[PDB]
Order: structure tokens, then C-alpha cells, then sequence
């Protein structure tokens, strides 16, 4: 019944600048000595949680000097002095005082890097899939920033809605770029009916929408 | 060099029982507390319970009714059982090792080691094997020196699918995208890799898909 609320839900910080994730508990986590029962965990993209801070301020083993917990009582602040590309992921605060053992909301750290542009590639359907009775055309957007992008599918210059599903990787822990994969799926017969299938990509880094197309069908 | 390995039920039908077990390699279970922590968007990050080497247990009140933590120091493996699995029990599950230090009170120094994670899906759907299709390089796929190819894991249930390239040799530029859940209730996933265009034809690129719930491991060749 101890609730942990973290202040910045999402944070984009430039490489070299400081971040300050804040945490708050309904009840004081203090003990007689003065130590607080708070621990900080970092879940990197794709990995399991790691331990950063324990007992409010003590760094874990292998945790760089940048990570530094502080605070007493109910309010607590995890500070990273110099954010780097590796620091991407969602951060949590945990109370160990009163046996509910409740975590915090979570907080995504994102690296505000240089505006980049998607390397757009388009893949026509496999011969095996056509034999299977379905056809899937893939569009790939590789290593771009920011995350926000638009990928519209146009068959014979006719925008198509409801036949595609897209997926976006998380920020690369090295170059802080994203990648996107959109898959237009439809019947084998419906794929024979139309000719050209194009993937129109809209991004901030691009001057104008970029379109890629294959024409067999 | 401490390794915590998790196995158990990856797919449950509603009201059935969850079994998850963590084998510790490297250290004896003696001297630590052992906790199961689950993660889901509905529940967030949630503490289920911890266990001792003696057998003493601490549970969350909500899950106390249907949770049983066990331990076997000789076999160096502890387990969590969750009964009457509901749609709120579908989550990723981790096992952790607490680090504790005694100064007139058991103080806790954090969960130093965590597990790989085991996705547990609560659904009535039957296990379906994936279909692997090659996304091939072409003039459209190539962009200057960089060339793009891919492997499409079309239709599978439940979620766990692992994709490696060239039997793990190729990790440079390998992007495995999060899967998408189709209207049909099955998943779809794409893994791609950006190689130098000169490598096409001469090099041999293969994508290894492994869907353990269906016991389906396929190696597919990507030909330009």
C-alpha cells in the first residue's frame, strides 16, 4: 500500500547534459540510522533489470560515477551528470521498507541526438509466400531520428489503409537511432490484381516524402 | 559469472496453473533471498514474493492466495507456482537474487543478478508454428554501399521467437523488430541486417528462426 510516483515520465536529454529522475513515496522510507529503503533499477532496451542505486545513495558494482542517487524521507532524485548513449532504457524506483515492495511508474531516457534521415528499402513478397496464398510487401526505415515517422502504402497510386502493421525498434544504445518495419499483407489474387506497390516515407530529416516502389504484380 | 536460468510454462489457458523455475549456476542459494518479479503493462513492475534457503517466504497480499514459492538448496533451483491464471497474470517473469547485509537488521543491498525472462501468455489459442520467408536484396533493397536483406517470421503463437544470422556469426547491423499481433490472433515479426552490397552473391547469408513453443527451428537462405 506504499505507492511510488516518479516525476518525469519520459525524458530526452542531449549527450553530455544532465538528467534528474525524481521519485516520491506515500510514506517515509527512513530507518533509525538515517538510511532510506530505496533502490534504483534500469531496464535497458531488450534486457532484464539492472541495479543502479541501493539504500538511497550507494552505487552498485560496475555502475559509473555519473549515476548518483540522493534524497531523504519521501522525495528522492536519481541524477545522471553526463548522459551517454548506453544510458537508454526505462528507470524504476523501488521501496523495500514496508513489505508491499512496490516499484515506480517507470521513466524512459532518450538521447537527443542529431536529426537523421531514414534509409528506405522495400522488399517484394517471397515466391514461397505467393504459393502459400498470401503476399506481404515489407518497407524498411533504418537508422533515423526522431522516432516520429509516417509510412503510407500506395498501390497503383491508391492509398491503402487497414492492410499494414508497423513495428519500431527502440533507441540503439550506440548511435541512438531507430528503425521501422511496415508490412503490407493481402491475398495472392489481390496481389495479381494491382501492378505497382510503393512505400511513401515522411520524416523530419527528409526535405520531401521519399517513395520506393517495385512494379511486378 | 552467476547465471540464473528460468524455464516453465510459456502458454497457459485461463484457470490453469503457472510453473516457473530458476536454476542458479555459480553460487549456492545459501546466504541470499530469492525473488520472483513480473513485468506487464497492466501490472507494471510487480513484486510477487521472495524465499529463503530455510524455506521461509514473503508474499504480496494480492497474490498470496494463489502463489506458492518453493526452493531446493541441493538442486540449487527455486520455483513459483501461480494458480488460476487470469488475463492479468500474462506477463514477463524474472527471478532475482537479493543481496543482504546484517547490521542489527537485515538490510538489503539490491538484486544484483536477474534472469533472462520468460514470457507467460494466458490464452486459449493453440500453439502454431511460424512460417519463415526470405526478404531478399534487390536494386530496391540496396542503397549505395549498404544493402538490406531480411527474414520474415509470418504467423506464430505464442510470442517467443529467436532469430540469429549466420548461426550467430553476423550480429553487425542485425535489427530484429518487435513482433506485431495480427487480427488473426497470431504474431508477425521481421529481422533484417544491413551488409555491404559487395558481400552479396559471394557471402552466404542465412537466418535461423527458433520457435520453441512449437519446436520449430528453420534455417532460411536469402538469395539476391
Amino acid at each position: 500500500d506504499i505507492v511510488m510516483t516518479q516525476s518525469p515520465l519520459s525524458l530526452s536529454v542531449a549527450p553530455g547534459e544532465a538528467a534528474s529522475i525524481s521519485c516520491r513515496s506515500t510514506q517515509s522510507l527512513l530507518n533509525r540510522n538515517g538510511d532510506n529503503y530505496l533502490e534504483w533499477y534500469l531496464r535497458r532496451p531488450g534486457r532484464s533489470p539492472q541495479l543502479l542505486i541501493y539504500l538511497g545513495s550507494e552505487r552498485a558494482l560496475g555502475v559509473p560515477d555519473r549515476f548518483s542517487g540522493s534524497g531523504s524521507g519521501r522525495d528522492f532524485t536519481l541524477k545522471i551528470s553526463r548522459v551517454e548513449a548506453q544510458d537508454v532504457g526505462t528507470y524504476y524506483c523501488l521501496q523495500t521498507r514496508q513489505g508491499a515492495f512496490t516499484f515506480g511508474q517507470g521513466t524512459k531516457l532518450e538521447i537527443k541526438r542529431t536529426v537523421a534521415a531514414p534509409s528506405v528499402f522495400i522488399f517484394p513478397p517471397s515466391d514461397s509466400q505467393l504459393k502459400s496464398g498470401t503476399a506481404s510487401v515489407v518497407c524498411l526505415l533504418n537508422n533515423f531520428y526522431p522516432r516520429e515517422a509516417k509510412v503510407q502504402w500506395k498501390v497503383d497510386n491508391a492509398l491503402q489503409s487497414g492492410n499494414s502493421q508497423e513495428s519500431v525498434t527502440e533507441q540503439d544504445s550506440k548511435d541512438s537511432t531507430y528503425s521501422l518495419s511496415s508490412t503490407l499483407t493481402l491475398s495472392k489474387a489481390d496481389y495479381e490484381k494491382h501492378k505497382v506497390y510503393a512505400c511513401e516515407v515522411t520524416h523530419q530529416g527528409l526535405s520531401s516524402p521519399v517513395t520506393k516502389s517495385f512494379n511486378r504484380g | 559469472q552467476v547465471q540464473l536460468q528460468q524455464w516453465g510454462t510459456g502458454l497457459l489457458k485461463p484457470s490453469e496453473t503457472l510453473s516457473l523455475t530458476c536454476a542458479v549456476y555459480g553460487v549456492s542459494l545459501r546466504g541470499y533471498y530469492w525473488t520472483w518479479i513480473r513485468q506487464s503493462p497492466k501490472k507494471g513492475l510487480e513484486w510477487i514474493g521472495e524465499i529463503d534457503e530455510i524455506g521461509r517466504t514473503k508474499y504480496s497480499q494480492s497474490l498470496r492466495s494463489r502463489a506458492t514459492l518453493s526452493i531446493d538448496t541441493s538442486k540449487k533451483q527455486f520455483s513459483l507456482r501461480l494458480t488460476s491464471v487470469t488475463a492479468a497474470d500474462m506477463a514477463t517473469y524474472y527471478c532475482a537474487r537479493w543481496r543482504l547485509m546484517m547490521v542489527d537488521e537485515v538490510t538489503r543491498h539490491g538484486m544484483d543478478v536477474w534472469s533472462q525472462g520468460t514470457m507467460v501468455t494466458v490464452s486459449s489459442a493453440s500453439t502454431k508454428g511460424p512460417s519463415v520467408f526470405p526478404l531478399a536484396p534487390s536494386s530496391k533493397s540496396t542503397s549505395g554501399g549498404t544493402a538490406a536483406l531480411g527474414c520474415l517470421v509470418k504467423d506464430y503463437f505464442p510470442e517467443p521467437v529467436t532469430v540469429s544470422w549466420n548461426s550467430g556469426a553476423l550480429t553487425s547491423g542485425v535489427h530484429t523488430f518487435p513482433a506485431v499481433l495480427q487480427s488473426s490472433g497470431l504474431y508477425s515479426l521481421s529481422s533484417v541486417v544491413t551488409v555491404p552490397s559487395s558481400s552479396l552473391g559471394t557471402q552466404t547469408y542465412i537466418c535461423n528462426v527458433n520457435h520453441k513453443p512449437s519446436n520449430t527451428k528453420v534455417d532460411k537462405k536469402v538469395e539476391p
